[PDB]
């Protein structure tokens, strides 16, 4: 099993090599997408009776 | 609601709705049992005794899961062979929830056969792990379990030229094909944990025709008798 | 003085009524609880509440008021629908017995033939001689001291027509169910009897603990069944063919009367209160 | 040989990395946010008809027509709206534990125990659903199916191998090698061009569909994930486990972010899936509920009970009008 042990390092030293970025920016970027998309989200607010569709027509 | 598509549409619903209850009826009129053992524990010849003239009550080849029907003293029954499927177990196990029983096969002859694996694993300790993983699921708390105890004869052979103490350290009798066989049916059995709601039926595969065949169907009449007395409240 | 009773009879009604329904309710609404033997089970049920809601109520105000207050064509409208609702339970009670045995008997027809369309049928044939039991009074076989009495209401003692309405709603009923449970006992029996000591003594045991429990469970069935009607119908074979020196007390009369009233209240509890389907599905309702 | 001290020493240099670049918790960015609060759900429509353990569902584009497969081999397309059942198609193999419903909705695949994806095409001349294409080269039974486009499907399957492929050819494209265990989920990005899978191996692997090879790798969960799928914005994904946990990880942080736990659930999670704004993180459990989370909070916003065995799927439509519910009783219900 050492063919297979080479495959394994080259994988390892390819996802090491990626760029990263800071948890705060991440964190941010979710914030922003929620936020920002928060008013378009019928679970989050509830929605009128009227135009849901899973209630009246 | 009074429009000819909305009307159209409940009616295409009533009639498939008219099918599927029509084929569940249908699919509810067969036995279910879910065969299991070892790689070369005899499934093969035991299915291959159950399709004898008696079988279906671009198609690609599965070979994950076969399914074996056949018909006996006017009852359906399908045997789902899961050998093929070469994955873990516990997270598809709980497919075969509600089977009437379970055929167990197991050869009495690989108790002197090792793993290739490796050497210090018998072939019938890996039989024997994996009854007692099977008959003591959450799952398969209340399915009774069909026992099949096949290569008698090349036991028979072994047992002549090989003794049982290798298998069994704790073994101690006569080297006799009755007394080993006895030994390897009660060690079989003694892994059930669930006396009181399974029970284990164990057959010898013998060369005749139609009495594994008939020793199933003996099983599976038994278990649903007893569920029914059991529902009624006498067992 | 009469309140006492009032009160008494009011609670067994009351009871009566809450467990039929429970049980009806609990059977539509459950779909776990959607098979032959349940459909039977809630039939029984159905029969037993219009027991409770259409002649429980109508017995009760006989007995509290001590006089029938109700008019003659109602006292014939009660004394048929006492005789159809309550033949229709005890023929129940003998329909689920034999489907009982059919399914104990021949697993064969269990898996295959075994469908709603014959708890349906079965149904049909307990409502339909319950309607042969109750209508033919109705009907003619009535002599003149039916209605003789203003003030009471009396079931005809003619001796064709108590022999044929008291057969045919219970000893015939009770003669076949206990022939079926019989069987079904000698095939549990059956059933049951088919370090190694270790194992051999477990296995005895738990054969000792299921034949008792077949026994105390045929039992119950049986011997509520007995104890419920079997007073009553004794008393309503001897009396018509005793014009004399038979002299029946009220109190007897109506405790025989009231047990047998009470095989309806009694009977959500033996068929549908204990089984452990229903309690499940009885704890997820509340 | 000695590729293990290597294979150590950049495992280690990742999980720097990963502490490097942890400079603050999701928490404490998202502190000032007000809770969500507790969010009432009902049951608006249950779709009945299916006779056994259903398995897997999934919406439609038009966010009105859900396909459900289940153990009595029948593939039903539902119309939510109504609850009319459109099709019912029967399959080959009643041992059918994943479905997928086309974005064009001209057809539907689903896969099982048996090791072949089917393609069944819904919209023909004639009006009755014909086998398409049976798309077979896996060696174990197929977990997931998700339609990449009208031609492409991607697939993951127990034989801890995910695979691309043509179904106008019936080839794998491409397969995606590298998980230890059986793979159990899939979930593609917005985007069509990544996509993640949980295997049995307790990781979660980020795949580039067109290149075909695993970008990244997730380990956080401590025991196999049962389900996965994508933030609405594309950079982010949460996975479900039977360890009771949902764990939020994040593809450019290439780390874990925050992990949906209480005390009082020790039962797996089933089937994950986001609200359409991906605030709402709604998980089924193996305690026949489904506990809709404040993804940005780790804080429950709601239960919604009402399923008898066990949710063993969940969608949430593509508009997020509503999200349907699955169960092992048989019953497939839409809760809005
Ligand atoms: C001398 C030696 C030995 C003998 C001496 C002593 C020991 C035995 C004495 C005789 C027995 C008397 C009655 C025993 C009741 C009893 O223990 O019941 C058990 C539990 O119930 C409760 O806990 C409570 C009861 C149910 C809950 C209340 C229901 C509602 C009542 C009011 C209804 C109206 C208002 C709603 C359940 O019954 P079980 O465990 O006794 O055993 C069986 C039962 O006898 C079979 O009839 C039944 O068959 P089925 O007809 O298909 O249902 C079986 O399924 C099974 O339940
Ligand atoms: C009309 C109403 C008022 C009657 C109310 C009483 C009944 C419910 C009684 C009458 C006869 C009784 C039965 C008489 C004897 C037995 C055997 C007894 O013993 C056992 O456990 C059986 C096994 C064994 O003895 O080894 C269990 C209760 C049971 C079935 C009894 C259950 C309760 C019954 C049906
Ligand atoms: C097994 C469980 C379900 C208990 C069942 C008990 C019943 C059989 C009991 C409960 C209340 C009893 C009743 C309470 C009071 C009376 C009034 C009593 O009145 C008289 O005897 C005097 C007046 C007359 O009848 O002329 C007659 C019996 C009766 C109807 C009783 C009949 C038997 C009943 C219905
Ligand atoms: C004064 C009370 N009355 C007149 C209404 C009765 O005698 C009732 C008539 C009955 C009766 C007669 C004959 C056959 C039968 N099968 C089932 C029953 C039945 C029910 C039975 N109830 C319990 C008492």
């Amino acid at each position: 099993s050492i063919a297979q042990a080479r495959k394994l390092v080259e994988q390892l030293k390819m996802e090491a090599n990626i760029d990263r970025i800071k948890v705060s920016k991440a964190a941010a970027d979710l914030m922003a997408y929620c936020e920002a998309h928060a008013k378009e989200d019928p679970l989050l607010t509830p929605v009128p009776a009227s135009e849901n569709p899973f209630r009246e027509k | 609601t009074l429009s000819a598509e909305d009307k159209a549409a409940v009616e295409r619903s009533k009639m498939i709705d008219r099918n599927l209850r029509e084929d569940g009826e249908k699919a509810a009129r067969e036995v279910k049992l879910l065969l299991l053992g070892a790689g070369e524990s005899g499934k093969s010849t035991i299915v291959k005794q159950m399709k004898i003239i008696h079988e279906a009550g671009t198609r690609v080849k599965t070979t994950g899961i076969v399914e074996t029907h056949f018909t006996f003293k006017d009852l359906h029954f399908k045997m789902f062979d899961v050998g093929g499927q070469r994955s873990e177990r516990k997270k598809w196990i709980h497919c075969f929830e509600g089977v009437t029983a379970i055929i167990f096969c197991v050869a009495l002859s690989d108790y002197d056969l090792v793993l290739a694996e490796d050497e210090e694993m018998n072939r019938m300790h890996e039989s024997m792990k994996l009854f007692d993983s099977i008959c003591n699921n959450k799952w398969f708390t209340d399915t009774s379990i069909i026992l099949f105890l096949n290569k008698k004869d090349l036991f028979e052979e072994k047992i002549k030229k090989s003794p049982l103490t290798i298998c069994y350290p704790e073994y101690a009798g006569s080297n006799t094909y009755e007394e080993a066989a006895a030994y390897i049916q009660c060690q079989f059995e003694d892994l059930n944990k669930r006396k009181d709601t399974k029970e284990i039926y164990t057959h010898f595969t013998c060369a005749t025709d139609t009495k594994n065949v008939q020793f199933v169907f003996d099983a599976v009449t038994d278990v649903i008798i007893k569920n029914n007395l059991k529902d009624c409240g006498l067992f | 003085y009469q309140v006492i009773t009032s009160l008494l009879l009011g609670t067994l009604i009351f009871c009566a009524v809450l467990g039929n329904a429970c049980v009806v309710a609990a059977i539509a609404l459950e779909r776990s609880l959607q098979n032959v033997a349940n459909y039977l089970i809630g039939s029984l049920a159905v029969t037993d509440l219009m027991v409770s809601v259409l002649v429980l109520p109508m017995a009760a105000l006989y007995q509290v008021l001590n006089k029938w207050t109700l008019g003659q064509v109602t006292c014939d409208l009660f004394i048929a629908l006492d005789v159809l609702c309550c033949t229709s339970s005890i023929w129940h009670l003998c329909a689920i017995a034999l489907d009982r045995y059919w399914a104990i008997t021949d697993p064969i027809d269990y898996v295959n033939k075994r469908t709603p369309r014959r708890a349906a049928a079965l149904i049909s044939l307990t409502w339909l001689i319950g309607f042969l039991i109750s209508i033919p009074p109705m009907l003619g076989w009535r002599t003149p001291e039916d209605r003789s009495d203003p003030d009471a209401c009396t079931i005809s003692k003619d001796h064709g027509y108590t022999i044929y309405s008291t057969f045919g709603a219970f000893y015939i009923p009770l003669l076949l169910m206990l022939v079926l449970y019989g069987r079904i006992f000698r095939a549990a029996r059956f059933r049951i009897r088919k370090k190694n000591e270790r194992n051999a003594e477990a296995k005895r045991k738990m054969a000792l603990a299921r034949e008792r429990k077949t026994v105390k469970t045929l039992g119950i069935i049986m011997g509520t069944f007995i104890l419920c009607w079997l007073p009553f119908f004794i008393v309503a074979l001897v009396l018509p063919f005793c014009e004399s020196s038979c002299h029946m007390p009220t109190l007897l009369g109506a405790i025989i009367n009231w047990l047998g009233y009470s095989n309806s209240l009694l009977n959500p509890v033996i068929y549908a209160y204990f089984n452990k389907d229903f309690q499940n599905a009885f704890k997820k309702i509340i | 040989d000695q590729l293990r001290q290597e294979a150590e020493q950049l495992k280690n240099q990742i999980r720097d990395a990963r502490k490097a670049c942890a400079d603050a918790t999701l928490s404490q960015i998202t502190n000032n946010i007000d809770p969500v609060g507790r969010i009432q759900m009902r049951t608006r429509r249950t779709l009945r008809g299916h006779l056994a353990k259903i398995y897997a569902m999934h919406w439609g584009t038009d966010s009105r027509l859900l396909v459900s497969a289940s153990q009595d081999g029948k593939l039903i397309i539902w119309d939510s709206y109504t609850t009319n059942k459109v099709h019912a198609i029967p399959l080959r193999s009643s041992w059918v534990m994943t479905c997928a419903y086309a974005p064009s909705g001209n057809y539907v695949a689903c896969g099982g125990l048996d090791n072949i994806c089917s393609i069944y095409n819904l919209k023909t001349r004639e009006g009755n659903v014909r086998v398409s294409r049976e798309l077979a080269g896996h060696t174990g039974y197929l977990s997931c199916c998700r339609f990449l486009d009208d031609n492409q499907i991607v697939t993951s399957s127990g034989d801890t191998t995910c695979a691309l492929w043509d179904i106008e050819t019936g080839q794998q494209t491409t397969t995606f090698t590298g998980h230890t265990g059986d793979v159990m989920s899939l979930s593609l990005a917005p985007d069509t061009r990544l996509f993640v899978s949980g295997a049995c191996d307790a990781s979660a692997k980020l795949w580039d569909v067109r290149e075909g090879m695993c970008r990244q790798t997730f380990t956080g969960h401590e025991s196999d994930i049962n389900a996965i799928c994508f933030f609405p914005n594309g950079n982010a994904f949460a996975t479900g486990s039977d360890d009771a946990t949902c764990r939020l990880f994040d593809l450019r942080a290439d780390q874990e972010l925050m992990t949906y736990s209480h005390d009082n659930i020790i039962c797996g999670i089933t089937s994950v899936s986001f609200s359409k704004s991906g605030r709402l993180l709604l998980a089924g459990y193996d305690d026949f509920n489904c506990n809709v989370w404040d993804a940005l909070k780790a804080d429950r916003a709601g239960v919604l009970a009402g399923h008898d065995n066990r949710v063993s799927c969940l969608g949430v439509t593509d508009d997020g009008m509503a999200v349907a519910t699955g169960s092992w009783d048989s019953f497939l219900k839409i809760w809005n």
